[PDB]
């Protein structure tokens, strides 16, 4: 709880929390290495101008459902727990034809090791999502990137689109230890012509595969086209398309919610969470108490229903949009949570309960605990931004303190407490709220965490939710 | 010397033979590569011995009836053979063995049918070129246009690759030109290249090397045209590019670079978007016309420079017809 | 004709699409290795009423083909 806030002159474009090193966050053309407490700016990176972090170009933020622009595209720390070898960080930007470099995970004043162009999107408004993993007999470190590399370039001089033979590239595999983070012949997934643009939201590893949540989108028009989907690829040194599948999350809305704002794979659960939304007009007129929604999907059903068909991507066994269409996947009906302005999501499991943190356009940080049927209970409000600043689509958990979560909104990063157990005085009053983080303490007669309470072995002071209120002294 | 498919005989016998499609002698001995029941592999024949080298993709096709092409130069091997059977429908010219693997992009050829390839040593070693001949679809789709056209392509032997992550592994010096063999007197065109034969000059001047091409047309009539490496190279370094009407990039498309420098992105993109040079490669000497044409359907050519008893020198052509005969 | 209309026509007199033969498969009625120079056609009815088009062609050898 409360304000070890960090401020920036420019809006935040990305944020990634390292394990043993600070919290990294990119504002404009700069990247800052912040202390976990968000106190000091240990190191800073001036990517474009020598001392200016100011946006070289002005980006006008569209409708909130509509995706925003940014100069940073990738911020991926990896190779952390090596013991003997330091950690590494991938930093990708629109600059230098969507370049990306490999830097040491730490002092941003050090020189990069390797770098390559055309790794990520060179367009401020273009999507880019990637993930690192290891493959091959050498067990080399690879980067699987999905981006919107091609957008119409009006400016006849600042043209940065890749070559004509790479114009249909959707996802590419980069060898992090090679010449320009090279992509080989078989290292890419190609777009189907006419499918327009694809907006990639996230990229993650699951069951030996890499998944890419995305949705067709017209950047010029500013409107979504088809259904939000997910692309599935093998964790290999070569691209091996394993399927595509649509995600239906238009429950309480007529035309549906064909926009995906946030993505989060619940680790030890094999379930994926995403915040969907329909169009809120061109301004913010069509706003409704049902415009947004939180949907949970079973990764198993996502894998099973994703077929190697040619719809958004090219295949050797068929022509674009000629065979069968992609199968739609239904979310876990019990988990669905309709809302008017959800913008972010993050999920994990504490004791054995699944906790979901949600961000809003009004600056709120919600929290829902799923029941036995994974049913969604009424969301509790943990924090509220005084300025009502919309929450960044990414909610990063604190790797050092399990009791904290980094909330990012506009130009600020705050270290919010996962839950405020001090709001409950009575033992029964607390253990009935069903919060895996909160537990009554039979020491100072108050409800707190296992760390705040002397979790002795002789006298079991801390009482969990596993037992319920049917154990309190009363 | 049986080199049976004895490396995994097929259940449900159909066509799992080991067709030997390649024979090349190296310092290690005679290299022999085959289909090996759809499992491309090579063997070495040294001293009455048959030593297997195992699976070597790109050295042999999966099926004998495939349009194959492999070239050897030093310790570098080039091939037009796909490395995997579930590969796309895009044929490529690849460097299979060398410093790094390079492959031609999706934009440079449209359903190519390879005929022949050769290394061409120019003035400086780093200017060495790889030239190869082939037929492909005609970019011109008008109803009166002929369906396929004949080409010669060039690549810099010392091509490093590109500057970006996507272009590193691609050939960055590809350029192609249409090969024209038409009679001046009559208006007769022979657009279908059948075979090429190279004849170096006695002078040792690469620029004087002759390229003899045999061409046919829709009626299966034929003509033989002769070109010079010099004329082809001049087309490659002086012609503008079809569809590109602005000043070309400083390091010119298709031009080799000195000290292992990769081709600049600005140069590669022009080349990758406009790989055809606008000017055609025509026959040698004044009156760019065929040596001769006839109503026979020729498929292969070989040339022998010889001296007559009285010291006179003549070039004698050996042509196979599609009737199983040879014409001198 | 308006000047603006005439100037486009005067600079670009050739239309882009080609005129191809009649019906599906825009192909010739037939072709041969003979050198034909003139043609005249007669639509006619056979004894049983069937209609036939008969072409008369001259070769450069002074003969006529039916
Ligand atoms: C023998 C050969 O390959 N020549 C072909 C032949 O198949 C075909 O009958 C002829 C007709 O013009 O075109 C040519
Ligand atoms: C980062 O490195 C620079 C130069 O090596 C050094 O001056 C600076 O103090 C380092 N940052 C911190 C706070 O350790
Ligand atoms: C950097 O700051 C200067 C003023 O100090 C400003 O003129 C410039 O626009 C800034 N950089 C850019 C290109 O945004
Ligand atoms: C990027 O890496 C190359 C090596 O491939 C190096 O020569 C070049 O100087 C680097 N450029 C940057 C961004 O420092
Ligand atoms: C995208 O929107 C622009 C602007 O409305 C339009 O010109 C274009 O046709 C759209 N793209 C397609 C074909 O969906
Ligand atoms: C993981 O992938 C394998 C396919 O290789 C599949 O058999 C298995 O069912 C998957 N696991 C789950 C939970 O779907
Ligand atoms: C934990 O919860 C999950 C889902 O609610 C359930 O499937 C699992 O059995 C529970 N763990 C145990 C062993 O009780
Ligand atoms: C849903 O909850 C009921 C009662 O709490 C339980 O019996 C049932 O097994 C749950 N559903 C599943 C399959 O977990
Ligand atoms: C074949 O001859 C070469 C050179 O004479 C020799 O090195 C090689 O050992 C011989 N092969 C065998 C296995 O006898
Ligand atoms: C052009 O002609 C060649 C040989 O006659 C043939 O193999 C090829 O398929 C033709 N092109 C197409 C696509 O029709």
């Amino acid at each position: 709880a409360d304000e070890p806030v960090w401020r920036s002159e420019q809006a935040i474009g990305a944020i990634a929390a390292s394990q043993e090193d600070g919290v990294f966050v990119a504002s404009g053309s700069c990247l800052d290495q912040l202390d976990y407490s968000l106190e000091h700016s240990l190191s800073r990176l001036y990517r474009d101008q020598a001392g200016n972090c100011t946006e070289p170009v002005s980006l006008a933020p569209p409708a909130r459902p509509r995706p925003g622009s940014s100069f940073s595209k990738l911020l991926l720390p990896y190779r952390e727990g090596a013991a003997g070898l330091g950690g590494l960080l991938l930093t990708g930007w629109t600059f230098d034809r969507g370049a990306c470099e490999v830097r040491p995970l730490g002092n941003l004043s050090r020189n990069s090791l390797r770098n390559g162009t055309e790794v990520v999107s060179c367009h401020p408004q273009g999507s880019t999502a990637g993930v690192v993993y290891r493959a091959g007999r050498n067990n080399r470190w690879y980067l699987a990137v999905a981006a919107t590399y091609v957008l119409p370039e009006p400016e006849t001089a600042s043209r940065c689109n890749p070559a004509a033979s790479d114009h249909d590239t959707a996802i590419a595999l980069k060898d992090t230890e090679g010449r320009s983070l090279a992509t080989q012949e078989l290292g890419r997934l190609k777009l189907c012509e006419g499918a327009g643009s694809l907006h990639f939201v996230d990229a993650f590893l699951w069951n030996g595969s890499i998944y890419f949540p995305y949705y067709p989108y017209n950047y010029t028009s500013g409107a979504a086209t088809g259904w939000p989907s997910m692309a599935r690829i093998a964790q290999s040194t070569e691209v091996l398309f394993q399927g595509q599948a649509s995600l239906d999350c238009g429950h309480g809305h007529p035309d549906g919610r064909r926009l995906l704002l946030s993505s989060s794979l619940v680790e030890a659960l094999d379930v994926w969470a995403g915040v969907f939304s329909a169009a809120a007009g061109e301004g913010q007129e069509r706003r409704s108490p049902t415009t947004t929604a939180l949907c949970l999907f079973r990764m198993s059903e996502i894998q099973a229903r994703a077929k190697r068909v040619s719809w958004d991507f090219k295949t050797a066994e068929s022509h674009c949009k000629e065979g069968d269409q992609p199968e739609r996947v239904q979310p876990i009906a019990s988990s669905t949570l309709i809302h008017s302005d959800l913008t972010s999501v993050y999920g994990t499991v504490v004791m054995n309960r699944t906790v979901l943190f949600l961000g809003t356009g009004d600056g709120q940080l919600l929290k829902v605990i799923l029941g036995e049927n994974l049913t969604s209970n009424c969301p509790e409000v943990i924090y509220e931004i005084k300025e009502e600043t919309p929450v960044f689509y990414k909610l990063v958990p604190d790797p050092v303190k399990n009791i904290y979560i980094y909330l990012t909104a506009g130009k600020e990063v705050r270290r919010i407490r996962v839950a405020n157990c001090n709001k409950h005085k009575s033992c029964s009053e607390c253990l009935t709220a069903t919060d895996p983080h909160c537990g009554w303490c039979h020491s100072l007669q108050r409800c707190t965490f296992q760390g705040d309470c002397v979790h002795s072995e002789n006298l079991e002071n801390w009482l969990d939710i596993s037992s319920g209120a049917k154990k309190c002294p009363g | 010397v049986n080199i049976g498919s004895t490396k995994g005989s097929c259940l449900d016998k159909r066509d799992c033979e080991n067709y030997i499609t390649l024979l090349e002698r190296r310092s290690e001995g005679l290299l022999a590569c085959g289909t090996n029941a759809r499992h491309p592999s090579c063997w070495n024949l040294v001293n009455g011995t048959v030593v297997p080298l195992g699976e070597m993709r790109g050295y042999a096709p999966f099926s004998p009836d495939e349009n194959s092409l492999v070239l050897f130069e030093g310790d570098e091997v080039y091939s037009t053979i796909r490395k995997q059977e579930y590969n796309g429908k895009i044929p490529r010219f690849r460097r299979i063995r060398g410093e790094s693997e390079l492959y031609t992009s999706d934009t440079v050829m449209q359903n190519p049918q390879f005929i022949k390839a050769t290394i061409v040593h120019q003035d400086q070693a780093y200017d060495d070129k790889i030239y190869y001949f082939f037929r492909e679809d005609n970019p011109d789709k008008n109803p009166e246009a002929p369906l396929n056209v004949s080409r010669v392509a060039q690549l810099c032997r010392g091509d490093q690759g590109g500057e970006s992550s996507l272009s590193v592994s691609k050939w960055n010096t590809f350029l192609k030109a249409m090969l024209v063999c038409s009679d001046a007197a009559t208006n007769k065109n022979f657009n279908r290249l059948q075979d090429v034969f190279l004849l170096p000059d006695p002078s040792g001047q690469w620029r004087d090397t002759r390229v003899y091409g045999v061409f046919s047309n829709p009626w299966n009539y034929s003509a033989v045209c002769v070109y010079s490496l010099g004329d082809i190279d001049k087309v490659f370094r002086t012609s503008s590019l079809k569809g590109y009407h602005s000043s070309l990039p400083n390091p010119r498309p298709g031009k080799c670079l000195p000290d292992q420098q990769p081709i600049p992105t600005e140069t590669f993109q022009v080349a990758d978007r406009h790989p055809e040079v606008a000017q055609r490669v025509e026959p040698m000497g004044p009156l760019k016309t065929p040596l001769f044409h006839s109503k026979y359907h020729y498929q292969k050519v070989a040339v022998h420079r010889m001296q007559a008893s009285h010291g006179e020198t003549f070039h004698v052509l050996y042509l196979t017809t599609d009737r199983g005969t040879i014409h001198k």
